[PDB]
C-alpha cells in the first residue's frame, strides 16, 4: 500500500540536482573501490593491522566540560578544525579541537537541544559569516548558525514536533531532519524552504544520515524499522528490519554496500546494500546504542556508542571488539569521527565531551 | 500533557512505577509530596524520584528533574497525579514522590530495575 | 608456654607495674632463644618502660642473629640516648652480620644524612643501588641525588630505576618530579605517561601528570588525564577529587559542582569528596551539606576538618575549636586537619592553644595529607623537621 | 495499559465493615430461610569442567524456563541464556554471586534483547576447537556472540 503524492517542481529540480551531483560521486566511489580492490592483499592486511594497532592505543584527549547541562550530541568540524557540541541547555558551544577551547558559543535555544551537525564543507569552501552549522531543539525548530556571529539564522517553521536529529547533505544545499510527527523533512539551502516531507514509518524518525555520495539517505525511529530512501524519486527498497527496539542512530559508510544502524536493543546492524540483507548483528554493548559513527574516506572502522559509560570502536568489516573507548561517567550521547581519522570525539551525559586519539 | 515534563513514561512503565511506589510506601520506604522528595534527593538518601505531568502549575514539579541534575538520580513523569496519589495510598492526587533506599530492603532489585528502565527514557 | 608467659608479661606491664614484666621477659629470653617477635616485644617494653634498652639490644644482637628490626631499634636507641658515631659503628658492625641492603643500607644512609658529610651518604646509596637495587632503595638514592642538585647522574639513576623497577610507579614519579624541575617539561610528561602506562594504575603519578598538564596550559589534556585516571582504577575517589579541583580552578563552577555530585553519587563513602562538596557548596547551604556528610560518612577526619573549617568560616571559634579537637582525637595522623587546627590556633586564641597544637603535631607525625604532601615531597623541605613543615603548611593557607 | 487501584487503610476498613455486614446479612438470610522481545545474555567463564556447577547451571536454566546453550572449549566457556527479564536477572545473580568458581573467573560478556528465542533447550555442547563451536553457534544463528566472547577471551589473555 505504497501511497503516492504529487510534489512541487522545486522538489523535482532539487532531486535532479542531487542526482546530477551524486552520480559522478558514485562513479568516483566505484573507481576508488576498484582501485582498492586491485591492491594486493599483503599491503591491505598490513594497513588494516596498522589501523588496528592505532585504534587499540586510543587515549583520551580534548576533554572539556561545556556547561551544567549534560551533553546530547557532538559533531566534528571538517579538516580537524573544531567540534560543535549540543547539550541539554540552550547554548551550543564549539570546542576548538584538539585544544578543546570554548569559543563562539552559539545560543538562541530554550528547550533541550538535539543534534548540532555542521556542514561537510563549512570550514573548507564556505564563508564563516554565512550558515555553517545546523541545530535543533526539543521543540519544532531547525535553526542555522554561523561560527563567528554567536546568533542563530532564519530557521524553518515547517516542523511542529520534537526534532531529534538533523544532518546536512554532502552536497551542502540540502539538509535532512528527523521529526516526531512520523515524517522526516528535507530542507533546502538554495530555495530556503522545505522541499520534501517523507512519511514512510509508523512512528517518529529519530536519526537520519545520508550516504557519502548523496544518492541514498538512511532513516530510522521508534517504529523498529530502518528505511533507506533515494534522493531522486523516493521509493525506499532497502528496508532494514530485525530490531525490536527504537533505532536511535544511523551511520552511512563511505563504501556503497555497508551501512551501520544503532538500535535500542543493545545491538548494531551492519547491513549490505547490494544484497539488502542483514550482514552482521554485532552485540556492541549491553545498554541502548544511541550514537553511531562510520569511518572516514579510508573506511576501516565504526564507532558505536551506547547508554553505558563506554563506546565500542569495531573493525569494518569483521565486527570485532577492537577498542573499548571507556572513560565517561554517564550515558554516551553523540559521537563523531574527525575528517583526518586520527581523532574521534564523543560526548556523554556527564556534561563533558572527550575524544579517542592515537598516542 | 505538559511538554516541560521530561522524560515521560509509557503505560506499562507508569504501571510498574506505581506498583514500585505502592511496594515502597507499604514497606515504609517512600516519601510522598514534592517537598519530601526534594529533601530526600538533597539529603542523598533517595534512590529514585518520580513526578507527574498533570500538575498545575507544571513548573512547580520542575525542581524534580533539576534535583536529578544535582544528585544523579533517574527521574520519570507519570501521566496523571490522581493515579500517583492512589498509588501512594493518599486520596489526594500526588504530582511527585520518592522511593528511598533502605538498610537491605527486599525491594532493592525492583528499585534498581526501575532506575535502569527510567534512565533510558531521557534520550 | 612462652607465648602465655609473654601474654602474662604484657598484661602485667599494662596492669600494675613494669619490674615483673621485665623479669618475665628476662626469664623468657634466658630460658630458650626465640624469634625476633619476642626480642621486638622486649625492646618495646624497654623503650616504653636507657641502659636497659641498650643491654637488651646488645643481648638481642649477640644471641639472635639476622634480626634487622632489632638491630635498627638498637641503633636508633644508641643514636638517641647514647651517641651518633657509636650508633654508626653499631650499624657498621651490623652490616657485617646481614649483607642485605634492604633496611640496613637505608638506615645507614639516613644516619649519615642526618649529620654532615653527605658525600659518604651518597656513596653508600650508590653502593646500595649497585649491589642490590630495590624500589625503595633506588627511590632513596634518587632523592639523595636530587636533594643537592639536579645533576645528570640523578637522571641516569632514575633511568636505571625505571629500567630495573618499571612495575613500581614510585621511581617513575620521582623521575617525573626530577624532570619537572629542569628547563624542559615534555620529558617529565613523557615519564609520567610511561609510568601511567607501566603501572597501569598509579594514582599519585596520574595526579602529578594532571598537575603538570594543567600548570603548563591546555588543561583539557589535564581533564582527560584525570578522566583516564578515574576510569583506569575504575572510579577512583582521588582522581575524581583531582578532576573536581581542576574544574573548580577554572571559571566553570557549575561543572565542578556537577563533577562533585557525580563523585558523591559514585562514591558517597569518601571523606575527601564530602569535603570538596562541602567546600564547593554555598555558605548558607553548607550547614545541611556538613550534616549530610556527617550522616553519610561518620567518624571521618576529612569531613571533621571540613566541618571545622566551616565553623571557623562562620565566625564561631567556640565550635571550631571543639571540631578541631574532635578531628585531632578521631585521627591524629592527618596533615590537613593538623594544619587547619594550627591555623585556627594562630588566628584566634592564646599561645597555650598553639603550643598544645604544636605538641600534638610533634607527638604523632602527620602523613597522607593534601597540604602536607605538597611540602613533604619537595626537595627544598625534604630534610626539615615536623614543626617547620607544619608552620609552612599553616602559613600557606 | 491497566493501572493498579489502591486505597488507604481507612477506606479498606470501611469496605471490611460493609463486607462483613453483607456476609452477616447473607448468613442471616441463609439461616432464616518471551514474546515481543526476549532478554539474551552471554557469559564467559575460564573453567566449566566442574560437574556440580554445570548441574546447578542446568537446573537454573531449566527451572527459569530459559533456553540457550553452554559451549566449552580450551579455557573458554560460553554460556548463552535467553528468556524473560526476571529469569535472566535471576540467572545472572546466580552465576555472578551464588556460583562460586574459585584462576577461574566467570564474567558476563554481553546482555541484550532479541526478537525471539534461537535455541530450543539448554544443551551442554562440547568442542575442543573454536571452529566447531563457531559452526554450532552459526547453525542456530548466534555466531556473533561466540565470536565476541572469543575476542574478549583473546583480549583478556593478551593483556
Amino acid at each position: 500500500q505504497t501511497w503516492y503524492h504529487e510534489g512541487p517542481n522545486s522538489l523535482k529540480v532539487a532531486r535532479l540536482w542531487i542526482a546530477n551531483y551524486s552520480l559522478p560521486r558514485a562513479m568516483k566511489r566505484l573507481e576508488e573501490a576498484r582501485l582498492h580492490k586491485e591492491i594486493p592483499e599483503t599491503t591491505r592486511t598490513s594497513q588494516m593491522q596498522e589501523l588496528h594497532k592505532s585504534l587499540r592505543s586510543l587515549n583520551n584527549f580534548c576533554s572539556q566540560i561545556g556547561d551544567d547541562r549534560p551533553i546530547s550530541y557532538c559533531h566534528f568540524s571538517p579538516n580537524s578544525k573544531m567540534l560543535a557540541t549540543a547539550c541539554w541547555s540552550g547554548l551550543c558551544k564549539l570546542w576548538s579541537v584538539p585544544d578543546c577551547n570554548l569559543l563562539h558559543t552559539l545560543r538562541g535555544h530554550n528547550t533541550n537541544v538535539g543534534a548540532i551537525v555542521f556542514h561537510p564543507k563549512s570550514t573548507v569552501s564556505l564563508d564563516p559569516k554565512d550558515v555553517n552549522l545546523a541545530s535543533c531543539a526539543a521543540d519544532g525548530s531547525v535553526k542555522l548558525w554561523s561560527l563567528d556571529s554567536d546568533e542563530p539564522v532564519a530557521d524553518i517553521e515547517g516542523h511542529t514536533v520534537r526534532v531529534a536529529r538533523v544532518m546536512w547533505h554532502p552536497s551542502g544545499r540540502f539538509l535532512g531532519t528527523t521529526c516526531y510527527d512520523r515524517s522526516w523533512r528535507l530542507w533546502d539551502l538554495e530555495a530556503q524552504e522545505e522541499i520534501l516531507h517523507q512519511e514512510g514509518h509508523s512512528m517518529g524518525v529519530y536519526d537520519i544520515a545520508f550516504h557519502q555520495d548523496g544518492s541514498l539517505a538512511g532513516t530510522g525511529g521508534l517504529d523498529a524499522f530502518g528505511r533507506v530512501w533515494d534522493l531522486r524519486t523516493g521509493r525506499c527498497i532497502m528496508f532494514l528490519e530485525g530490531h525490536l527496539k527504537e533505532i536511535y542512530g544511523i551511520n552511512f559508510s563511505p563504501n556503497g554496500y555497508h551501512i551501520a544502524t544503532g538500535s535500542g536493543d543493545n545491538t548494531c546492524k551492519v547491513w549490505d546494500l547490494r544484497q539488502r540483507r542483514c550482514v552482521y548483528t554485532i552485540p556492541a554493548h549491553q545498554n541502548l546504542v544511541t550514537g553511531v559513527k562510520f569511518e572516514p574516506i579510508h573506511g576501516n572502522f565504526l564507532l558505536t556508542g551506547a547508554y553505558d559509560n563506554t563506546a565500542k570502536i569495531w573493525t569494518h568489516p569483521g565486527w570485532s571488539p577492537l577498542k573499548t573507548l571507556a572513560g565517561h561517567e554517564g550515558k554516551v550521547m553523540g559521537l563523531d569521527i574527525s575528517s583526518d581519522g586520527q581523532l574521534i570525539a564523543t560526548c556523554s551525559y556527564d556534561r563533558t565531551f572527550k575524544l579517542w586519539m592515537a598516542e | 500533557v505538559n511538554p516541560k515534563a521530561y522524560p515521560l513514561a509509557d503505560a506499562h512503565l507508569t504501571k510498574k512505577l506505581l506498583d514500585l511506589v505502592q511496594q515502597s510506601c507499604n514497606y515504609k520506604q517512600l516519601r510522598k509530596g514534592a517537598n519530601e522528595a526534594t529533601k530526600t534527593l538533597n539529603r542523598g538518601i533517595s534512590e529514585f524520584i518520580v513526578m507527574a505531568a498533570d500538575a498545575e502549575p507544571l513548573e512547580i514539579i520542575l525542581h524534580l528533574p533539576l534535583l536529578c541534575e544535582d544528585k544523579n538520580v533517574p527521574y520519570v513523569f507519570v501521566r496523571s497525579k490522581q493515579a500517583l496519589g492512589r498509588a501512594c495510598g493518599v486520596s489526594r492526587p500526588v504530582i511527585a514522590c520518592s522511593v528511598t533506599i533502605k538498610e537491605g530492603s527486599q525491594l532493592k532489585q525492583q528499585i534498581q530495575s526501575i532506575q535502569q528502565s527510567i534512565e533510558r527514557l531521557l534520550v | 608456654r612462652k607465648h602465655t608467659w609473654m601474654e602474662d608479661a604484657d598484661s602485667c606491664v599494662a596492669h600494675n607495674a613494669l619490674e615483673c614484666a621485665r623479669a618475665i621477659y628476662a626469664y623468657a629470653l634466658q630460658v630458650f632463644p626465640s624469634k625476633k617477635s619476642v626480642w621486638l616485644r622486649a625492646a618495646y617494653f624497654e623503650k616504653n618502660h636507657r641502659e636497659s634498652l641498650e643491654a637488651l639490644l646488645q643481648r638481642a644482637v649477640a644471641h639472635c642473629p639476622k634480626a634487622e628490626v632489632l638491630w635498627l631499634m638498637g641503633a636508633k636507641s644508641k643514636w638517641l640516648a647514647g651517641d651518633v658515631p657509636a650508633a654508626r659503628s653499631i650499624l657498621a658492625l651490623a652490616f657485617q652480620a646481614n649483607p642485605n641492603s634492604e633496611e640496613i643500607w637505608l638506615a645507614a644512609v639516613k644516619l649519615e644524612s642526618e649529620n654532615d658529610e653527605y658525600e659518604r651518604a651518597r656513596r653508600l646509596l650508590a653502593k646500595a643501588r649497585s649491589s642490590a637495587p630495590t624500589a625503595r632503595v633506588f627511590m632513596k638514592s634518587v632523592k639523595l641525588e636530587w636533594v643537592q642538585d639536579n645533576i645528570r647522574a640523578a637522571q641516569d639513576l632514575c633511568e636505571e630505576a625505571l629500567r630495573h623497577y618499571e612495575d613500581f610507579p614510585k621511581l617513575w614519579m620521582m623521575k617525573g618530579q626530577i624532570e619537572e624541575q629542569k628547563e624542559m617539561m615534555e620529558k617529565a610528561r613523557e615519564a609520567y605517561n610511561q609510568g601511567l602506562k607501566k603501572c597501569p594504575h598509579s594514582t599519585p603519578l596520574w595526579l602529578l601528570l594532571s598537575r603538570l598538564e594543567e600548570k603548563i596550559g591546555q588543561l583539557t589534556r589535564a581533564r582527560a588525564i584525570l578522566e583516564k585516571s578515574r576510569l583506569k582504577n575504575p572510579k577512583n575517589p582521588g582522581l575524581w577529587l583531582e578532576s573536581v579541583r581542576l574544574e573548580y580552578r577554572a571559571g566553570l563552577k557549575n561543572i565542578a559542582n556537577t563533577l562533585m555530585a557525580k563523585a558523591l553519587q559514585e562514591c558517597p563513602n569518601s571523606g575527601i569528596l564530602w569535603s570538596e562538596a562541602i567546600f564547593l557548596e554555598a555558605r548558607p547551604q553548607r550547614r545541611t551539606k556538613s550534616v549530610d556528610a556527617l550522616k553519610k560518612c561518620e567518624h571521618d577526619p576529612h569531613v571533621l576538618l571540613a566541618v571545622a573549617k566551616l565553623f571557623w568560616s562562620q565566625r564561631k571559634i567556640t565550635k571550631a575549636r571543639e571540631w578541631f579537637h574532635r578531628t585531632v582525637k578521631i585521627d591524629s595522623d592527618l596533615g590537613d586537619a593538623w594544619a587547619f587546627f594550627y591555623k585556627f590556633e594562630l588566628q584566634h586564641g592564646t599561645e597555650e592553644q598553639q603550643e598544645e597544637v604544636r605538641k600534638r603535631c610533634e607527638s604523632a607525625e602527620p602523613r597522607h595529607g593534601e597540604l602536607w604532601c605538597a611540602v613533604s615531597k619537595d626537595i627544598a623541605n625534604w630534610q626539615k623537621k615536623i614543626g617547620d613543615i607544619l608552620r609552612l603548611v599553616a602559613g600557606r593557607i | 495499559v491497566t493501572l493498579g487501584v489502591y486505597l488507604t487503610k481507612k477506606e479498606q476498613k470501611k469496605l471490611r465493615r460493609q463486607t462483613r455486614r453483607e456476609a452477616q446479612k447473607e448468613l442471616q438470610e441463609k439461616v432464616r430461610l518471551i514474546s515481543q522481545g526476549v532478554h539474551i545474555s552471554v557469559y564467559r567463564v575460564r573453567n566449566l569442567s566442574n560437574p556440580a556447577k554445570k548441574f546447578k547451571i542446568e537446573a537454573n536454566a531449566g527451572q527459569l524456563y530459559l533456553t540457550g546453550v553452554v559451549v566449552l572449549h580450551k579455557d573458554v566457556n560460553v554460556v548463552v541464556v535467553e528468556g524473560g527479564p526476571k529469569a535472566q536477572k535471576k540467572f545472572k545473580r546466580l552465576m555472578l554471586h551464588r556460583i562460586k568458581w574459585d584462576t577461574n573467573k566467570c564474567v558476563l560478556v554481553w546482555e541484550g534483547t532479541a526478537k525471539d528465542r534461537s535455541f530450543g533447550e539448554m544443551k551442554f555442547k562440547q568442542c575442543p576447537t573454536e571452529n566447531m563451536a563457531r559452526e554450532h553457534f552459526k547453525k542456530h544463528g548466534a555466531e556473533h556472540y561466540w565470536d565476541l566472547a572469543l575476542s574478549e577471551s583473546v583480549l583478556e589473555s593478551t593483556d
